[PDB]
RNA sequence: AGUCGC
């Protein structure tokens, strides 16, 4: 505060759909006071206990039971940054574990689960306070959500079907910023469709709508992309300033 | 021979034992089998360059578990026993470690989530309180206060200032155990009023303080 | 984007004009470039003052 | 034979209550322990420097034999159990509970460099300037 | 409704993602983050904290110089389930009634609710008694 | 400011107390090249061998000679640092270094005040100083950049 | 309120030209009592006193909570009781097949020689950390309780999980050595994945 | 204090 230039003021790359790009004050506090994205959500926190039980039962070997002089090949697994154990087949584990998340044996909004292949680590997070956003799931080079789910959403006008049911189909997922680093994320159904040799075909998530990266005040401003970027920031202050 | 000696007979036989990891629910079921004399049977089927091990539960106890073999090369596992007769013996070496795999990991989970729920239920915070009016009834005094009053109201209260000689004897008796005491202790052991115990201690004795007004009195030892 | 994409779009350079509109990614990278301009105004203002 | 085709099947028993506690004694494979060369051993709780919580002291053969330290594992299992499957003269299997898991590790017969003297002081002076002679002056 | 067999038309356009987005706000709503955290804070955390591990015991001093015949009395205090009543207000008369947020602003009140806890008193002195235990809701 | 550290590809320390039967049989003809080099006190010089390999590309740019480097290091350290070098007729360039002692006085009088650290360990301090402090044509401390420009 | 993520080690290149790299771990029971615990493992560089070994740029020390003086990581391992240098090497780097990692630690082993038992090492940490107390044994017991309670508390709070802490401390040295080889990226200051 | 104005 008051005399210190720094890089935690400049919009960082990871703030994509996590925190509004252009909604931070124009005064000395610029960029330090940020504003949450529209689709952004924040994990409320949960006990790690169930995950630990499923892992030990699946095939995770306990720390003091293994032999240290034989672990180089093995992948280290952590839960809330606590090093719980080791594994010799992380690919079947990750695939199975996610399947459980889609099926809700562990809480979606909660568990973040990340694999860092080049380091052979598996980090899992269930602590409070992580920023995450909903995305569509794509599978076998195409979207997993089908128009029949839409017809239930139209039906909601007189039925109990809801966004929670939509999460229960496992067609949408919650992704925190640490996990968002390791996904291959298509911009829009259109692009994921035309693709043949256009770019790649390995996508795993897709954006529910790209204009969601904006925070509350930035959404009032129409055609924000035909404006010079700081121009959008002055409007986010002034819109908040108007009366009515 | 002594209890500090470790019997090597088992080790001296070079006896091998098997090490199997099992889920708590299966062993809890065994735990409530008690002494039926069995919990199941183990089946081993061997082929060319391959071995299959499995377990079947007792049908009575149920009212196929495949085995996965494990490396033991990286640890020299052995077993010892601590007897109820306080005798120690080295029973054998682990020649194999293994894991008991469930018949199905997937559906099980329904039971498991329910299973987790049964051990794990602190149904907390949980139900507001709608409203309450128990900021407590107002008696005439605390119930226990009345108990305190009753105690005070039982014999003890006034003290026996009469008979200086017996009280003199009591001081002499104090002087029979130790050279000095705290005046707080002196009133406790004598059951007399402080002003009077002082009046006597001025007459036949002296005082000696230490540190921060910590005082002891003595019947002039000589 | 895909890992290691030095090609001009994944790393900076916007093709469109303010009239055509910026694609979503183009839009966000532009906001990064606009922020430098906002921050520099505040930091420079204090230092010259002194 | 077992090298070609074989099948075995043995009943598994659990006694209602064992007459003794069953414990695990684990060694590092790197220590390559061979009990073939053990002839005597003593095993007693280190307790004098301050019982069932206290570490193990393993003393093999005579005083000049190797000594090891046994450290207790926090619990046998945190969500499971460990059981021993044993062969019996009738031809059955017998299964025994684990009561404790202990880690056992090697100790030097006689090393002891000690820092109580002024080794810490020598460290203040330590410019990596000596190594053998300090071990000799001991 | 689905079966993934006779279906051949997965395509779905702008018109439809907004249906999905609407359902997100219909379910969650714009401020959810604040509310979900506070709710979890009551539903979990204030319970977790009194359900900690600091049951306090107190033993007054006895046999102060003399003594003999037992009893330096001993008391232990334990805490149980926590209750929270909907936000109430007490007039100077002493009579409580429900508050409503509009009232709370006009008259400048604080919009809070009263918290109660189960407490236990427990005497297992040195011998004469042990069961005399009483539950309170305070 | 070019330090020997910039030019050096790699270093190695060997125990080779018998040059006439060196630990690298392939290195053996260069020992044949040096036997007239103080043959009397090879019984006196230390048995530890330092061997260095140099990058041809750095050596070309700095347009140096192996005799320039050898003369630089010997001059810089002093007479103690006994140097010999490989033949220029190779794409690779390697330098072999031994240390000479104080000869006559080393007869172990009181206890040889050195506190008897191993001579190799002294050699690593030599190599350390040798990498960082040696300044072949590095006439000053201008970090290590130098950019030439043509101005029109 | 935005803060730095607890329970996870990240590597930094701060200003102080005498610290080459440092590994930071903020380790509170963000569900216990909310203290802090800020273990630092710092790699010292630039120097070497005299003819020490020509290049001090590998003398890895450790800050610990409520310790008045920096101590080398190896003492803490001695204090955990793993006197066996091969075992400490096993906790630090479970791939002793690479000569370069083995050389990187070696001068830190060289420092370790002055202290060669758990008790005395405990007496070192006690006196380097606390107020003066010629009691020796209490200095050892208090320090024993600090290692038990204060260091990496997220990994445990008792004797019965004292081994588990040893791997994790060792993992930080490993996580640090990787950066020091440079085959590992230096971790950003402001990545949102590392925020709460 | 913080918010905020240029």
């Amino acid at each position: 505060r008051d005399g210190k230039l720094a890089k935690p003021r400049q919009l960082h790359n990871t703030l994509w759909g996590m925190v509004c790009p252009a909604e931070t004050p124009e005064g000395h506090a610029v960029g330090l006071v940020k504003n949450l994205a529209l689709m952004a959500y924040i994990s409320v926190g949960s006990q790690p206990s169930p995950i630990l039980e499923f892992l030990e039962e699946w095939s995770m070997e306990n720390l003091e039971e293994i032999s240290p002089a034989a672990i180089a090949d093995a992948t280290k697994i952590f839960v809330n940054g606590c090093w719980v154990g080791i594994h010799k087949d992380p690919e079947q584990l990750m695939n199975t574990l996610r399947k459980l998340r889609r099926q809700m044996d562990i809480i979606v909004s909660e568990v973040s689960m990340i694999r860092d292949i080049r380091e052979r680590e598996i980090r899992i997070y269930t602590d409070a306070g992580r920023i995450c956003r909903p995305l569509l799931i794509v599978e076998k080079q195409k979207l997993l959500l089908k128009k029949r789910h839409i017809d239930q959403l139209k039906e909601r006008e007189y039925n109990n079907y809801s966004w929670q049911d939509l999460v229960a189909s496992g067609v949408v997922e919650y992704i925190d910023t640490l996990e968002e680093e390791t996904v291959m994320l298509a911009m829009t159904p259109d692009d994921l469709q035309e693709k043949e040799v256009a770019y790649c075909s390995t996508y795993t998530h897709c954006e529910i709508h790209p204009s969601m990266i904006l925070g509350v005040c930035a959404s009032i401003i129409p055609f924000p992309d035909h404006n010079q970027s700081p121009r959008n920031t002055y409007q986010s202050a002034m819109g908040k300033q108007a009366m009515g | 021979a002594e209890r500090g000696e470790l019997d090597l007979t088992g080790a001296k036989q070079n006896t091998g034992v098997w090490l199997v990891k099992v889920p708590k629910y299966l062993s809890q079921q065994w735990a409530k089998a008690s002494g039926r004399g069995e919990v199941g049977k183990l089946r081993i089927a061997k082929t060319q360059g391959r071995t299959e091990v499995s377990f079947t539960l007792n049908e009575d106890l149920a009212n196929e578990h495949p085995f996965v073999l494990q490396s033991v090369g990286g640890q020299t596992l052995t077993v010892f026993t601590e007897s109820s007769s306080d005798k120690l013996s080295l029973e054998g070496i682990v020649v194999q470690r293994a894991e008991c795999r469930p018949a199905a990991s997937e559906n099980y989970m329904r039971l498991k989530r329910l299973q987790i729920e049964e051990s794990s239920k602190p149904v907390r915070l949980s139900q507001q309180l709608d409203k309450v009016v128990t900021t407590n009834y107002k008696p005439v005094a605390n119930h226990q206060y009345n108990i305190e009053y009753e105690r005070k109201k039982k014999e003890d209260g006034k003290r026996a200032r009469a008979d200086k000689q017996h009280v003199l004897d009591m001081l002499f008796s104090a002087f029979e155990k130790h050279q000095y005491y705290n005046l707080k202790d002196l009133v406790d052991i004598t059951k007399q009023p402080v002003v009077y115990l002082k009046e006597i201690l001025k007459e036949i004795g002296v005082q000696n303080v230490k540190g921060i007004h910590k005082n002891t009195w003595e019947l002039k030892p000589e | 984007f895909i890992k290691d994409d030095y090609g001009p779009e994944s790393r900076g350079f916007v093709e469109n004009s303010y009239l055509a509109g910026l694609t979503p990614t183009e839009f966000f990278f532009h906001a990064m470039g606009g922020r430098e301009g906002l921050i520099d105004t505040a930091v420079k203002t204090a230092e010259t003052g002194y | 034979g077992p090298s070609s085709q074989n099948v075995t099947e043995y009943v598994v028993r659990v006694p209602k209550n064992t007459t003794k506690k069953y414990n695990i004694m684990a060694f590092n494979a790197a220590d390559k322990v061979n009990f073939a060369t053990w002839n005597q051993a003593r095993l007693e709780r280190d307790l004098s420097n301050k019982p069932e919580d206290q570490p193990w002291l393993l003393r093999v053969n005579g005083k000049s034999g190797r000594k090891f330290k046994g450290i207790k594992k926090g619990g046998v299992t945190e969500n499971t159990s460990y059981y021993i499957f044993t062969q019996c003269p009738d031809g059955a299997f017998e299964a025994f509970p684990v009561h404790n898991w202990y880690n056992f590790t090697p100790l030097a017969r006689h090393r002891t460099l000690t820092a109580e003297e002024a080794e810490e002081e020598w460290e203040r002076r330590n410019k990596v300037l000596n190594h053998f002679s300090i071990m000799q002056q001991r | 409704y689905d079966e993934d067999d006779d279906e051949i038309t997965p395509d779905l356009w702008q018109e439809a993602c907004w249906i999905v987005i609407s359902s997100y706000f219909d379910e969650k709503g714009l401020v959810r983050q604040q509310l979900d955290s506070f709710d979890e804070f009551i539903q979990m955390s204030v319970q977790r904290i009194v359900e900690d591990a600091p049951p306090i015991d107190l033993q007054a001093e006895a046999q102060h110089a003399s003594g003999e015949v037992e009893e330096p009395p001993r008391y232990l205090l334990k805490f149980e389930q926590i209750y929270l009543s909907k936000p109430t207000h007490w007039e100077r008369d002493g009579a409580p009634s429900p508050m409503m947020p509009n009232e709370a602003r006009l008259r400048n009140l604080t919009y809070s609710a009263p918290l109660y806890v189960d407490i236990t008193k427990t005497v297992i002195k040195e011998g004469e008694e042990q069961l005399q235990t009483q539950h309170q809701k305070t | 400011h070019t330090t020997l550290r910039k030019v050096t590809a790699n270093t190695a320390i060997y125990y080779d107390p018998n040059p006439q039967s060196t630990v690298v049989a392939e290195d053996q003809e260069w020992v044949n090249v040096y036997y007239e080099m103080p043959d009397f006190d090879v019984a006196r010089i230390s048995p530890w061998l330092l061997r260095v390999e140099l990058d041809r590309k750095h050596m070309t740019d700095r347009k140096l000679t192996m005799e320039q480097i050898a003369e630089k290091i010997n001059a810089g350290f002093g007479d103690d640092l006994n140097c010999i070098f490989n033949d220029d007729n190779a794409e690779k360039l390697v330098l072999r270094i031994r240390i000479m002692n104080s000869d006559e006085n080393k007869m172990q009088e009181e206890e040889e005040v050195v506190d008897k650290m191993d001579d190799d360990v002294f050699l690593r301090c030599i190599e350390s100083n040798m990498l960082t402090d040696m300044t072949l044509q590095g006439i000053e401390q201008i970090s290590k950049v130098y950019m030439h420009l043509p101005q029109t | 309120q935005e803060k730095m993520a607890t329970n996870t080690v990240y590597v930094f290149a701060k200003k102080d030209s005498k610290y080459a790299y440092t590994g930071e771990c903020r380790s509170c029971l963000e569900n216990s009592s909310r203290p802090t615990s800020t273990i630092w493992v710092s790699m010292l560089a630039r120097g070497g006193q005299g003819a020490k070994k020509s290049a001090i740029g590998q003398r890895i020390v450790a800050t610990l909570p409520y310790i008045k003086q920096e101590v080398p990581i190896i003492i803490v391992f001695r204090a955990l009781g793993f006197v066996s240098d091969r075992d400490i090497l096993e906790h630090i780097i479970y791939d002793f097949e690479d000569p370069e990692m083995m050389e990187m630690v070696k001068p830190s082993l060289d420092e370790a020689f002055v202290i060669q038992e758990q008790n005395v090492a405990l007496n070192f940490i006690g006196s380097r950390g606390a107020k003066p107390g010629v009691t020796k044994e209490k200095r050892i017991k208090y320090a024993k309780e600090v290692l038990q309670k204060e260091m990496l508390p997220h990994v445990g709070v008792s004797d019965f999980c004292e081994t588990k802490k040893a791997y994790f401390l060792g993992y930080m040295v490993h996580r640090l050595l990787l950066a020091a080889l440079g085959r590992r990226e230096l971790d950003d200051r402001d990545h949102y994945g590392n925020k709460r």
